[PDB]
């Protein structure tokens, strides 16, 4: 029974761990990105949360009619 | 001695040589922000897919 159906005691043990590993890693992986957003969120200096503003390619830089500008 | 200008003489744009030095900010502007740093690098895979709940991709 033991050497035809059932599954040697190692192969349970060292994938469990390599489970362990993965699951570890993700967790890490997702408070790290909670605090990331949360950092970001605040301050404003990183990839995301760049709401848009006025583009300043759209400004005349031409002499106008008047000097006062 | 003095002669009249035409038709569109005086409408033209000449050049002036002048002594005074150019304005090096005219319009009394202070230091502009600095801009965020870009994006570097290449684009490599999600470690674990999406990390959303069970899914494993």
């Amino acid at each position: 029974i033991a050497r035809t159906f059932f599954d040697a005691p190692e192969k349970n043990y060292e994938r469990t761990m390599a489970i362990l590993q993965i699951e570890s890693e993700k967790a890490e992986l997702r408070l790290k990105e909670l605090e990331v957003r949360r950092l970001m969120r605040a301050k404003g200096d990183g990839p995301w949360f760049q709401y848009p503003t006025i583009d300043k390619a759209l400004i005349d830089h031409s002499p106008k009619a008047t000097p006062d500008n | 001695g003095w002669v009249r200008p035409d038709l569109g003489e005086l409408s033209k744009v000449t050049k002036v040589k002048t002594d005074r030095p150019l304005p090096e900010n005219p319009y009394h502007s202070r230091a502009r922000p600095e801009p965020n740093p870009e994006v570097e690098g290449d684009l490599k895979p999600a470690r674990h897919g999406s990390r959303l709940f069970f899914w494993t991709m």
